[PDB]
DNA sequence: ATCAGAATCCCGGTGCCGAGGCCGCTCAATTGGTCGTAGACAGCTCTAGCACCGCTTAAACGCACGTACGCGCTGTCCCCCGCGTTTTAACCGCCCAGCTCCCTGCTGGCTCCGAGTGGGTTCTGCCGCTCTCAATGG
DNA sequence: CCATTGAGAGCGGCGGAGCCAGCAGGGAGCTGGGCGGTTAAAACGCGGGGGACAGCGCGTACGTGCGTTTAAGCGGTGCTAGAGCTGTCTACGACCAATTGAGCGGCCTCGGCACCGGGATTCTGAT
């Protein structure tokens, strides 16, 4: 393979075929099926991770939607890049404004 | 009965890397799917333009490279350089 | 606070269906390889970006004053709240329809095609490779 | 008496008309999906509490104006950095073909977890 000459788990192959025929450009170098197949393993590394997380905080072993959408709403940096992104079946953070509180 | 292809393995793969000990639902596995391919689009993209912009025909893993640090927030993209910077690297080493 | 009193949580038992796993096939990836061109890189020129100055003055700053708006208070009246009853929309049992069981219709295959009679002429596989005989060479 | 071998001869091959059979193509059975019955979310009833909203008044911050002060804008000159245009060589990508297992659908069993009925807690409102 390719996934292995780089130590990644991200199909290396599947990514050179996808930029090419997506047309992204007329030629596409070699390095670039690598480097991004990478950046989406590095990515969705860090959502596994949190969600994870979150399916041991909520006491599961199996991740759910609502997982990743906490995993996703509490990450300052990921929120923001899922900043125009519904999850189906997120939910959303729980959230009560204090003048909303009892007194 | 048509053979539609996902990132579905690939992300369990990467998920044992991360949780051993954790699993996930068909659900979350179109979530994680999803996500792949929006991520895959808004680089590849961006990538697309900068190719245009500067006109020249190829896209490098540089401009995959800076189009991750226009997609991207400060730490996430941070990080992002590296493992690619990385395993282009460690792909370079062997052949 | 101090009370009971809800409503909610956490817990142990049970149960079922989608996870996560393996079976094996196939098609997308990989390999080895050629060809040419996009773009790397070194050379060169020529734009406009930076710098720096001083004459001019329009803009900015700083303060004085008071006006009219931010907001804090009150006071009233009613619009939505929570608790409850009845109507309606959603979940379980029956009846009708799609998946299914029956006939209807074209085409290929098979059989038959008058009695009798006379005469005629043509037609019973053909080559060739081994075993045997007894003629005839020494 | 001895003897290879031509010749003899024999077997292994080299038209036309009319019934039934077969098939293929189009309706309405019994298991799935759409309507009736039951039953849970919604529309309505009831009535009281607190929030909206309007009025008022106080206190003060922000608009206005003027005199003082600061630096923007002007155009004018000088300097070179860097962009943009140029010119050669070649590395890297596309493209073609042939071989190989990574990845997908199809498969079954099994356990994480939805379900719940009981007992544990953590508040809310009344007092």
């Amino acid at each position: 393979t390719r996934s292995s000459r780089a130590g990644l788990q991200f199909p290396v192959g599947r990514v050179h075929r996808l930029l090419r025929k997506g047309n992204y450009a007329e030629r596409v170098g070699a390095g670039a099926p690598v480097y991004l197949a990478a950046v989406l393993e590095y990515l969705t590394a860090e959502i596994l991770e949190l969600a994870g997380n979150a399916a041991r905080d909520n006491k599961k072993t199996r991740i759910i939607p609502r997982h990743l959408q906490l995993a996703v709403r509490n990450d300052e940096e990921l929120n923001k890049l899922l900043g125009r992104v519904t999850i189906a079946q997120g939910g959303v953070l729980p959230n009560i404004q204090s003048v909303l509180l009892p007194k | 009965k048509t053979r539609k292809e996902s990132y579905a393995i690939y992300v369990y793969k990467v998920l044992k890397q991360v949780h051993p000990d954790t699993g996930i639902s068909s659900k979350a596995m179109s979530i994680m799917n999803s996500f792949v391919n929006d991520v895959f689009e808004r680089i590849a993209g961006e990538a697309s333009r900068l190719a245009h912009y500067n006109k020249r025909s190829t896209i490098t893993s540089r401009e995959i490279q800076t189009a991750v640090r226009l997609l991207l927030p400060g730490e996430l993209a941070k990080h992002a350089v590296s493992e690619g910077t990385k395993a282009v690297t460690k792909y370079t080493s062997a052949k």
